[PDB]
């Protein structure tokens, strides 16, 4: 039974390492969600701070990797914090060598090659985390790009993960068969954002206070998050409609 | 598994333990110090009577002021002697002078704890090292595979040597002349050796300040061997 | 500090090596491709099964250019798919363009991935790619051609076959309809027939992923001017142009 | 070292270097050999810097009684030949290259045949009638251009190589305090012990 | 160009009479027409009854006394602290030298 | 680097990987040296499982090191080829640096060193391998008979024998041979040798090799015939 | 037990066996005693024969004029500990001209035994060490454990049957801490610390090894006719 | 099983079992405490009395690094030390190349990190020790709490060790009964009572106590051991509270 | 750490035999058989393919029979993809040897280094060895036509007619009833086909199942050529010989 402890086949072709990675990245019990405008592409994530005791600024799932590129991870923060340094040294070295911004979809390929070297090198072990990214890419536009603990990535019109993204999922979905467009056919991102919370609301059947969301925001040229203040206007519109 | 580097419980060294085993295998090996010099013998222990038993090598030169003898896995020897030899003639070099019997010990039991996963497992070997210098006089050392020495006024190692140090034991005082020494070794290899004790299969030497080290010839055992056999037929 | 520096696949007492043998049976589990070999061209084609339907798999290339005359495609582990295919590119570059001046012929490119897929399966701490590969090319003095690597290094070439899934059926079904004289749009119609089969759900040019080795594309070029650069013949079909051809079926 | 000459006749290979060693101001040797025996059938001189040469040439003779060892089998002059070249070419591209001139004379025991190769410092290999390093060429090529012929005898060899002697002796500057003559045929080396 | 050598000076001498001996040198410490001190001690007591000094430039004399007293040390720990005879001082000596015989230490030493 | 002790003692002070070289070699086809007054002679047996054999160009049993010096084994034909290449680089290397060639003490010294490595090594295993290495030491008449093991071990025989059923001709050689008078001839030696391994062989047939050296690097190999009078003249000695 | 296999391996309530078996090893080495005043340091220790033919096995190793230490354990570990001291110190002098600080010394051996206890391959250190000194900052007296734990203190002991010494120079404790200016006293009381340890055996002039550092006293080691004196 | 066998290990239910036995080492230690206030941070820590030989003040466990970081750790000691090692390294790495002295969230993620590196690989092993650390940078005061698996946040009061339960609720109190916040002073103060307070559940041995600070208006924000007569004051106002 | 999963395939069992080159021939006995013969004239290599389809590209196939140099080819029976690794090896070797020495290398040379190299592997270095046995075919001036074998103990022996792979009992106490010193290329050809034939594990032995290849010094005048058979001419031998 060592083919259970390393990244070796089992007798069924199976890898049990990175599928037990999968499931250590719901460990943190926090649903993400990601959307695209037309000019944006926003991605929102539950927050928990169950302790009094911390300084709920410093919890955060979503990262700033470059000046276009945002990052929310589903999984245990070490491993979290680990994929967006490497994810930022990344980005970085690509400007210096190649003369421009290191787009979303090759940052997330990157991100997906060496998951693929820890899931067939032995020394290494996968980490336990799901990574969507996000931008509003100069060729390609609104992007979402998410991998995961098999070295698995694709791009996604919409995408949700955590221990109920499978509602989400379908909510979304439900959505996008009735418009029958590859986004959300809104001007500004205040709306994308309102238009993610209430979908999220109705798909979890739960209310949001300022401080159980964290929002990153995408447009052209940058990746910002959210403060709760601007989470709370948000909030507001969506009870006054 | 589990590593060779690996405490046991009681917080000793299994691979050390071990190796201690395969010296209790070995041929026989006794020293015996004294003011007139220090005797190291030997049994050979040919495993066939068609083995010529004057190309078993128990007993080795490591300077003119010090020699050696082994006993276990003997092939495990070499490396130890070479590095003995290489630190005794590179301390004259440095220094103009002989090395110190302590100092040529210490740097052969420096050796010993150097396995890992530098060598794969401890020496099976353990070594009695015998030699004069001017600041301590005659000395015998008893080097082990756990990279501790110890110094003896007599001392017996291999599969003989519980027997025999309870003959040292009772032997041993510190007025022993070197013909003294050189009977006591002949008569308890004698009494600890399966096989009959005679010049071919049991081998004797010294060291003395005069003479340096030296192996005995056959002859001059033989003459030895007959010298202790009238003396016990005597009482 | 990587300290596996043994094999992790071994033989076992009865000859078998087990990491090979697993390795196959994940193989066995991927969605279904096949390639079929024309007498003026190759089409390779496999199904593009989304993993949801928010996913955009259009961004998912199942059907990968390695240069401009030799494609390949796959059925098993995705990801080690992905890396092989950039592993692939380069060693054409490094270990052959970059000495001759001019892309590998397809059974020596095919040669040099069976390597790395050897080594993956001696080499100190690494498993097998859980892949199996169909590559087609075409170079000057060799044709058209189409063959198969496996996890162990293996490879052979074919006139047409198929690896994953439904491949016991449909090798027999490509038997049947596969002969010398097949014209390229021939065995893109036999390949499109082939493949329904094995797939459950919509058929289409948005869930099919299909390519073809063929004739020179100078408008695929993006240049003018050396007559001897004619363009690749490696060429990936349009969502319509598939649909097109679903209408002939 | 200064002269080596070397003439390939009917049925052998004559190789004749001097005997001098000269440190400097004074010659410190008359007797010097500066050849080595590669083979049983196969005989190597040398002539450059000082201590490369002998250094050299036991290397390349450690190497080739290797061989011979492991295969019980003497290479032919041409393999020994090419062998040599190949360790030349590699030296002069090093950190500090082997300054040493041979020439290798063999016979070929499976074709019947003496062979005479000139290798230079450069790996520079050419097989030849007969052959020199250095000067020596100079002073000895346009008379072994005349008398050479391919069917000469052994002791037709020596004759015309008396000759170059000499001319060497009585143009050349330096005193090489005569040369040390060997002849390799079909039953090996030997010296000629009177020149 | 850097040149990594200097001269300060100084003039050193060493007597051995029949159960003594004596090292002197001036305490004058210089370079070119400059002095730099003039009581900069230059033969050192280097302990088990040795004295020495390194007479010379000055930065590499003082390095290879700090070696030979660190030597002294070390002999001391690794040989039961036997008294360092002369003659084995020497030969020391001699091998902290020519181990820089390719870079050498720009000094005429006496013990 | 792959580092893993793979020789280790066990509780009882045995290294088993050692121990279990030994059983490689008590497999191997069985060899044998004898020493003469002037010669000494290595036999060895070619197990007869194997027709259709080429025998100009099958690896033979007997190697020589240098000139002077001849190597057989029993044990792992593989392992083999290591040890004696590594011994005939050594000679070279001896003769290069020395100006004299090896002694046969000094080169049994040699391999064995390299066997004995080869025990306390990581990521190695022993050499599964016993030689028997005989020859004359440079302007020399006395000869020379010595053994090595997996365990780096060796010594001096006045005859000796290793491989399968090497326990049987040892029985031989032990009844048979007198030390205060050694087969005085090469045929002496030859035909003790012979008769040594007929104990164990079947058909004295081109089961049977035998090498004779003799002083200054006279080494030859018997052929079938002359080994085969030796057979013959044994057995009809016999029946009596 | 399933645990215990190497240093890299935690036990499910936390512990490290690997370590808790090399401190076995100290727990089974001959007793030695470490005590100070303010002036002076000593250390006293009870050396080990193998049997009447064989020397005392030594205990007290000097680091250097101000430091050294007596060990309790494997002898070859406290000589490569001791080595890397005398190197620290040296380099201390050397480079900075500056005696080391007992107080590092102590960090300092906390930090290469600690390596030992976290990685694949090596082995804990299997010996403890009493570590004397006289610095800038007066006598001190250090445990080292190879578990890395080192502890400043006014006295001590370790080895087989420690606990008696200890014991005793805990109710002393108020009595030898103001044995200022006078060594033989200071000596006594470890000796008679020391002996609270004792039993089938006596102190001998073979058997015991005494060392002192202080005030105006380099690190001396006193073995032989040397402590009749304190017999 | 044999999931808990080796580090790096993911357990069938997503989990690394050598990683959660190192947090019993952790639980195992003293306790130790860190309390931010309004313009600094305050370390505190008990340090059991083994005995009358340990030297009182002697076996300082509180470890400065640069000059404006506080650390203090329960556990495994010589885990503690090595991990500030490594702190003292990356802190002296980012000055060299950036000037500035290392700001405090950046120098959390170089320990975070770091410990998060040994729960890559089964040839180590993981951290054995909880660090509560920070002090003052340009920004502001922070305090941080890392835990063997790499996890660290932020907080505005921390307690790890064997009366981390004790200490925890004790923190929450002044939470929220500050929020506006505590002075440094108050802070010191009140780290003093709660580590008496937590020794309770380490009643058998008395104890130690040690206190430190970096505080903006107190301190200049370059971290100190408090000693002496405030030293004192926080003893007796923390004997006071438990009497 | 990770010696928990190490295998250790370099270990001698306590019979002293190589634990994973006893399984390497395990795994050899179940490909493909090939055979070499060695005539006075020259020299036939005889391989079957295993079990095929109709699908595959034969023409372009090569499986079993592959060129060394001019002078040298092998036979393989075993894991193809490990075989061309030391394939390209031995190739490597060839031509090191024709650059050092001017002469192409003899066949020993060359059988002795690629067996050496698999020796190393069963020794040290903890990998597992080659899955494969060859069949060495070829010609050098010293001794003339020769055949060998290699296996995965890195061991190497001389034949005049020798099978691996699959059946090689059977296959090999056929060669040795029909094999005569004598006997010539053509003879060998049909005694290979004929061996073949009835060791095989197929219904019947057709063309598309084996490849062929003959080393002659029927290349005009003191000369060898080496004869890779194409399809058809498989075919017009096994009708020639009447096995088809």
């Amino acid at each position: 039974g060592y083919d259970r402890h390393i990244t070796i086949f089992s007798p069924e072709g199976r890898l049990y390492q990175v599928e037990y990675a999968f499931k250590a990245t719901n460990q943190t019990n926090i649903n993400s969600l990601a959307v695209r405008g037309k000019d944006c592409t926003v991605v929102i994530s539950q927050k928990k701070v169950p302790d009094k005791l911390l300084d709920p600024t410093t919890v955060s799932y979503i990262f700033c990797i470059s000046r276009t590129i945002g990052m929310v991870v589903n999984g245990p923060i070490p491993d979290a914090r680990n994929a967006a340094l490497r994810a930022k040294a990344e980005a970085a070295e690509f400007r210096y060598k190649y003369g421009y911004d290191m787009p979303c979809d090759v940052l997330a390929k990157r991100m997906a090659n060496l998951s693929q070297i820890y899931t067939q090198r032995a020394y290494m072990r996968p980490l336990g985390v799901i990574l969507t990214f996000v931008s509003v890419d100069e060729e390609l536009g609104p992007s979402i790009y998410k991998t995961d603990p098999a070295g698995y990535y694709v791009g996604y019109k919409a995408t949700a993960t955590g221990p109920k993204q499978q509602e989400i999922t379908t909510n979304l979905e439900n959505h996008f068969k009735k418009s029958k467009i590859d986004h959300i056919n809104e001007e500004s991102w205040e709306k994308v954002v309102e238009f993610a919370i209430t979908h999220m609301i109705d798909a979890l059947g739960t209310e949001f206070s300022k401080n159980d969301l964290e929002v990153g925001v995408a447009t052209k040229d940058k990746f910002f998050t959210l403060s709760a203040e601007n989470i709370e206007e948000r909030l507001v519109a969506i009870a006054e409609q | 598994d589990r590593g060779v580097s690996t405490f046991s419980p009681e917080g000793r060294l299994f691979q050390v333990e071990y190796s201690l085993e395969a010296i209790k295998l070995g041929s026989t090996a006794i020293g015996i110090a004294t003011k007139e010099g220090v005797v190291l013998g030997v049994e050979k222990r040919a495993t066939s009577p068609l083995l010529e038993s004057d190309s078993i090598e128990k007993i080795v030169e490591i300077d003119r002021h010090i020699g050696c003898a082994m006993s276990g896995l003997t092939a495990d020897a070499r490396s130890m002697i070479e590095h003995a030899r290489t630190a005794a003639v590179t301390h004259n070099l440095y220094y103009d002078e002989d090395i110190n019997v302590e100092s040529l010990t210490q740097s052969v039991c420096d050796l010993a704890l150097r396995f890992g996963e530098l060598m794969s497992r401890p020496f099976g070997v353990a070594l009695l090292i015998a030699g004069h210098d001017a600041d301590d006089g005659y000395q015998l050392f008893h080097a082990e595979p756990s990279g501790t020495f110890y110094r003896y006024n007599a001392k017996a190692i291999g599969s003989g040597s519980e027997g025999a140090q309870a003959e040292l034991l009772n032997e041993w005082h510190s007025s022993l002349t070197l013909k003294e020494a050189e009977l006591l070794v002949l008569k308890i290899l004698k009494q600890v050796m399966e096989e009959k004790l005679d010049e071919n299969n049991a081998q004797l030497s010294c060291i003395t300040k005069q003479d340096g080290f030296k192996i005995y010839d056959n002859e001059k055992t033989a003459e030895l061997i007959k010298e202790l056999k009238e003396k016990e037929a005597a009482e | 500090t990587d300290r596996y520096s043994f094999s992790l696949t071994t033989f076992s007492p009865s000859g078998k090596l087990g990491q090979i043998d697993y390795a196959l049976t994940a193989v066995k589990q991927g969605v279904t491709s096949l390639g079929i070999k024309a007498t003026n061209g190759v089409v390779i084609a496999t199904e593009k099964k989304s993993s949801s339907p928010l996913a955009m798999s259009e961004t998912l290339s199942k059907v990968s250019l390695l240069t401009p005359d030799i494609g390949a495609v796959y059925s098993g582990m995705g990801p080690d798919y992905r890396v092989l295919v950039d592993k692939s590119r380069k060693v054409a570059h490094t270990s052959y363009k970059r000495i001759y001046g001019e892309y590998p012929p397809t059974k020596l490119l095919v040669s040099e991935v069976a390597k790395i897929m050897q080594e993956a399966t001696q080499s100190g701490g690494v498993r097998p790619f859980g892949v199996s590969l169909l590559i087609a090319g075409h170079d000057e003095f060799n044709g058209f051609s189409l063959y198969q690597v496996d996890p162990s290094g293996s490879y052979f070439p074919w006139k047409a076959t198929a690896i994953g899934k439904g491949s016991v059926a449909a090798k027999t079904f490509l038997e049947k309809r596969w002969n010398d004289e097949l014209e390229l749009e021939d065995a893109i119609h036999i390949a499109l027939l082939t493949l329904k089969e094995s797939v459950e759900g919509e058929f289409n040019g948005d869930t099919i992923e299909l390519a073809i080795i063929g004739d020179e594309n100078p408008d695929l070029l993006g240049y003018t001017g050396i007559p001897t650069d004619k363009g690749p013949r490696f060429r990936k079909l349009t969502s319509q142009e598939i649909n097109d051809r679903l209408e002939a079926l | 070292m200064d002269i080596i000459l070397g003439i390939r006749v009917q049925d052998s290979v004559i190789l004749a270097s001097s005997k001098a060693v000269t440190r400097g101001i004074s010659v410190l040797k008359d007797s010097d050999d500066k050849t080595r025996q590669l083979s049983p059938h196969t005989l190597m001189s040398f002539a450059g810097e000082a201590g490369d040469t002998v250094q050299f040439a036991e290397y390349i003779q450690a190497n080739i009684q290797l061989y011979s060892i492991r295969e019980d089998y003497e290479l032919s002059p041409q393999a020994v030949s090419s062998f040599v070249r190949q360790e030349l070419a590699k030296s002069i591209r090093s950190r500090r290259p082997y300054q040493v001139n041979v020439l290798i004379g063999g016979y070929d025991k499976k074709k019947n045949k003496p062979e005479l190769y000139q290798i230079d410092y450069l790996g520079t290999k050419v097989e030849l009638p007969y052959g020199a390093h250095g000067y020596s060429g100079f002073y000895t090529f346009s008379l072994l251009d005349h008398h050479y012929r391919p069917d000469m005898t052994t002791e037709e060899g020596l004759d015309l190589l008396k000759l170059c002697v000499q001319e060497l002796e009585k143009r050349m500057p330096m005193d090489f305090k005569g040369v040390i003559v060997k002849i390799v045929d079909k039953d090996g080396i030997r010296q000629v012990d009177d020149f | 160009q850097f040149n990594p050598y200097g001269d300060n000076g100084g003039t050193i001498l060493g007597i051995a009479g029949e159960d003594f001996a004596v090292l002197a040198g001036d305490t004058r410490n210089i370079t070119d027409y400059s002095i730099n001190s003039r009581y900069e001690p230059k033969v050192f007591d280097c302990g088990d009854n040795i004295v020495m000094s390194a007479n010379g430039f000055a930065a590499d004399g003082d390095a290879l006394v700090k070696r030979f007293k660190n030597s002294v040390k070390w002999y001391h720990f690794d040989h039961n602290d036997k008294k360092l005879s002369i003659n084995s001082a020497a030969r020391n000596i001699q091998h902290l030298l020519y181990g820089k015989r390719f870079f050498p230490y720009y000094v005429h030493t006496i013990i | 680097g792959y580092d893993r002790a793979l020789s280790i003692f066990s509780p009882d002070g045995h290294i088993f990987q050692v121990e279990y070289a030994l059983e490689a070699v008590k497999r191997g086809t069985c060899a044998v040296g004898v020493k003469g007054k002037n010669c000494v002679v290595l036999g060895c047996e070619r197990r007869s499982t194997l027709k259709l054999q080429d025998t100009r160009i099958t690896p033979s049993k007997v190697s020589k090191i240098d000139s002077h010096v001849v190597l057989s084994f029993s044990g792992l034909n593989a392992d083999s080829r290591i040890l004696i290449e590594k011994a005939r680089v050594e000679a070279q290397s001896h003769r290069l640096t020395l100006e004299d060639p090896v002694t046969v003490e000094y080169l049994t010294r040699y391999v064995a060193g390299v066997q004995q490595r080869y025990t306390q090594s990581g990521g190695v295993r022993p050499f599964g391998v016993s030689t028997l290495i005989a020859g004359f030491d440079p302007r020399d008449d006395e000869p020379k008979l010595y053994q090595t093991e997996p365990s780096g071990i060796y010594s001096s025989w006045s005859a000796q024998t290793i491989g399968r059923n090497s326990k049987t001709v040892r029985e031989f050689l032990e009844k048979n041979y007198d030390r205060k008078e050694p087969p005085a001839t090469v045929e002496e030696c030859v035909k003790l040798t012979v008769r040594s391994l007929l104990e164990v062989v079947q058909t004295g047939a081109k089961n049977i090799e035998i090498t004779v050296v003799k002083p200054d690097s006279d080494i030859v190999a018997l052929s079938s015939e002359e080994i085969n009078q030796y057979v013959t003249q044994i057995e009809q000695e016999k029946q009596e | 037990n399933n645990y215990d296999g190497d240093t890299v391996t935690f036990s499910p309530t936390g512990r490290l066996f690997q370590v808790e078996y090399a401190l076995e090893a100290i727990k089974q080495g001959s007793v030695t005693v470490g005590l100070r005043s303010n002036t002076h340091a000593v250390l006293v220790a009870l050396k080990r024969n193998a049997d009447e033919l064989s020397s005392y096995q030594k205990k007290i190793i000097k680091c250097d004029e101000h430091m050294g230490l007596s060990l309790a354990g494997l002898a070859p570990d406290a000589r490569v500990l001791s080595n890397y001291l005398r190197q620290q110190c040296n380099y201390s002098s050397l480079v900075f001209n500056r005696k080391l600080a007992v107080e590092r010394a102590g960090h300092l051996l906390c930090d290469k035994a600690q390596k030992n206890t976290q990685s694949y391959g090596g082995r804990p250190y299997g010996v403890g060490l009493l570590i004397i000194g006289y610095d800038k900052s007066g006598a001190h007296l250090l445990e080292f454990q190879p578990s890395g734990n080192v502890t400043e203190l006014y006295g001590t002991a370790i080895g087989a049957r420690s606990q008696g010494a200890k014991t005793y120079l805990e109710r002393t404790l108020d009595t030898f801490i103001k044995i200022d200016g006078n060594p033989d006293e200071l000596i006594k009381a470890g000796v008679e610390a020391i002996s609270q340890s004792l039993r089938d055996e006596s102190l001998t002039v073979d058997n015991l090894s005494i060392a002192i550092v202080g005030k105006d006293t380099p690190f001396t080691i006193y073995d032989g006719e040397a402590v009749a004196k304190y017999i | 099983t044999g999931y808990d066998l080796s580090n790096s290990v993911f357990s069938p239910d997503g989990r690394n079992f050598q990683v959660e036995y190192a947090v019993k080492a952790v639980e195992n230690g003293t306790t130790s405490i860190g309390i931010k206030c309004n313009d600094g941070v305050v370390f505190a820590v008990e340090k059991l009395i083994t005995s009358k030989l340990l030297v009182p003040q002697k076996n300082v466990k509180i470890q400065v690094v640069d000059r404006h970081i506080g650390c203090v750790y329960s556990g495994l000691i010589p885990d503690g030390r090595h991990l500030v090692n490594r702190g003292r390294e990356e802190a002296a790495s980012f000055k060299k190349l950036y000037k500035t002295p290392i700001p405090i969230p950046a120098f959390a993620d170089r320990l975070g990190q770091y410990v998060q590196a040994h729960t890559l690989y089964n040839s180590v092993r993981p951290f054995g020790v909880s660090t509560i650390f920070g002090g003052v940078d340009k920004n502001g005061a922070h305090l941080y709490m890392l835990e063997p698996s790499g996890s660290y946040w932020g907080y505005k009061g921390a307690a790890t060790g064997k009366g981390r339960q004790s200490a925890k609720a004790e923190l929450e109190k002044l939470v929220d009964h500050h929020p506006e916040g505590l002075s440094a002073r108050e802070a010191v103060k009140q780290a003093a009572k709660i580590i008496y307070l937590a020794h309770e559940d380490n009643k058998e041995k008395d104890f130690e106590l040690e206190i430190s600070w970096c505080s903006l208006s107190e301190t200049n924000g370059l971290h100190k051991f408090v000693k002496g007569d405030l030293l004192q004051e926080a003893i007796d106002f923390a004997q006071k509270e438990i009497n | 750490g990770s010696r928990r999963y190490d295998s250790r395939t370099t270990i001698f069992s306590p019979e002293g035999r190589l634990y994973q080159v006893e399984y390497a021939l395990e795994s050899i006995s179940h490909a493909g058989t090939a055979i070499g013969i060695m005539a006075s004239d020259g020299i036939v290599l005889a391989a079957e393919r295993k079990v095929t389809s109709t699908l595959l590209e034969q023409d372009t196939s090569t499986e079993k029979l592959y060129k060394l140099n001019d002078k040298i080819a092998v036979a393989v029976a075993g894991l193809t993809a490990d075989a061309e690794i030391l394939i390209n090896t031995a190739r490597i070797h060839a031509q090191n040897y024709l650059k050092t020495y001017n002469e192409d290398i003899p066949v020993e040379i060359l059988v002795r280094r690629l067996s050496d190299i698999k020796q190393g592997y069963t020794q040290h270095g903890g990998l597992r060895p080659f899955g494969v046995s060859f069949i060495y075919a070829g010609y050098d001036d010293r001794y003339g036509y020769q055949l060998y074998t290699s296996n995965p103990s890195g061991n190497y022996t001389g034949w005049k007619a020798i099978s691996v792979g699959a059946n090689t009992s059977a296959a090999q106490t056929l060669l040795q009833m029909d094999y005569k010193d004598d006997m010539k290329v053509d003879d060998a050809i049909e005694l290979a086909l004929k061996t073949l034939s009835k060791t095989t594990d197929s219904s019947a032995l057709t063309y598309d199942r084996l490849e062929f290849a003959t080393i002659r010094k029927g290349a005009n005048d003191g000369e060898v050529y080496q004869k890779i058979f194409k399809p058809q001419e498989i075919k017009d031998i096994l009708v020639k010989t009447g096995i088809t």
